[PDB]
């Protein structure tokens, strides 16, 4: 697939996919009031995602995210201030 | 560009700990060091018994330990397998580890210093002799990006442009306080590395000009 890591301010939760050279236009990610959906598009298979149910409620018109060679960041505009204890929610 | 982080509540105390009570055991720092080091190199080895392209960026596997004795700062770097951003984010600072806690109490319970490393907060011993500590890593998944802190109960994560780049792994520098001059000789640092390190199976190296040691 591709890798993903996450850290956490106690406002924003980070949401890193570890991608080389993702074109701007492959990346569509949307959000949720509680979910997060990143599909990059790979040309000779099936698309990456990372679909997850978050932990926590997030800001979804505060998200941002932005493409950048290595990887794609994500920052998740935490909804209340509370300390995540993973990216997802099981 | 760079980002701000504040150290979690726990760190910051322990950074207090460190940087505010006289301790006598402050050598064993580079002993966390050296240490940190050689398991961050471990990885990168494991990583690339099944993926021999794992070391392309930098295929030798090595700790250098930097003295100048001008800027007065003691710098070690290694060829381990670095960090990601991320993992700046989540190891040196923002996460506090269970033992963070665990560790300061038995500290006021009378334990000695030197178990800091026990305790899963080895890094941070940095500080017993360092008054700023910048840590520059590349990781092959990243880019190369610097930490830097002087324990003012935040931190900062930067990309890299400036600096002269790394293949891979990291580079501690440590610009020392005032009483702690001693670090930067050439016969202590030998002892230092001798005393501790008579099981870590990499090439430990003085910038000091030229040679390695045992
Ligand atoms: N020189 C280094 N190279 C790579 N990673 C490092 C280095 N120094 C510290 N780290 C990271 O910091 C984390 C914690 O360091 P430390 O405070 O010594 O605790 P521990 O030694 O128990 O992991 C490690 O898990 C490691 O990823």
């Amino acid at each position: 697939k591709y890798r993903h890591e996450y850290y956490q301010k106690p406002e924003e939760v980070v949401v890193t996919v570890f991608a080389k050279g993702i074109p701007k236009q492959n990346v569509n990610i949307d959000f949720g009031e509680q979910i997060l959906s990143v599909v990059i598009e790979v040309p000779g298979e099936d698309a990456y995602y990372l679909q997850p149910r978050l932990f926590g409620k997030i800001i979804p018109d505060k998200c941002k995210y932005e493409v950048l060679s290595t990887k794609i960041e994500i920052c998740l505009a935490k909804a209340d201030i509370i300390t995540w204890a993973s990216l997802e929610h099981g | 560009e760079t980002e701000t982080f504040a150290f979690q509540a726990e760190i910051n105390q322990l950074l207090s700990l460190i940087i505010n009570t006289f301790y006598s055991n402050k050598e064993i720092f580079l002993r966390e060091l050296i240490s940190n080091s050689s398991d961050a190199l471990d990885k990168i080895r494991f990583e690339s018994l099944t993926d021999k392209s794992k070391l392309d960026a930098q295929p030798e596997l090595f700790i250098h330990i930097i003295p100048d004795k001008a800027t007065s700062t003691l710098t070690i770097v290694d060829s381990g397998i670095g960090m990601t951003k991320s993992d700046l984010v989540n190891n040196l600072g923002t996460i506090a580890r269970s033992g963070t806690k665990e560790f300061m109490e038995a500290l006021a319970a009378g334990a000695d210093v030197s178990m800091i490393g026990q305790f899963g907060v080895g890094f941070y011993s940095a500080y017993l002799v360092a008054e700023r500590v910048v840590v520059t890593t590349k990781h092959n998944d990243d880019e190369q990006y610097v930490w830097e802190s002087q324990a003012g109960g935040s931190f900062t994560v930067t990309r890299d442009t400036s600096g002269e780049q790394l293949g891979r792994g990291t580079k501690m520098v440590l610009y020392l306080k005032d009483d702690q001059m001693e670090y930067l000789e050439e016969r202590r640092i030998k002892d230092l590395v001798k005393r501790h390190s008579e099981f870590i199976s990499y090439p430990i190296s003085l910038w000091t000009e030229k040679t390695t040691e045992k």
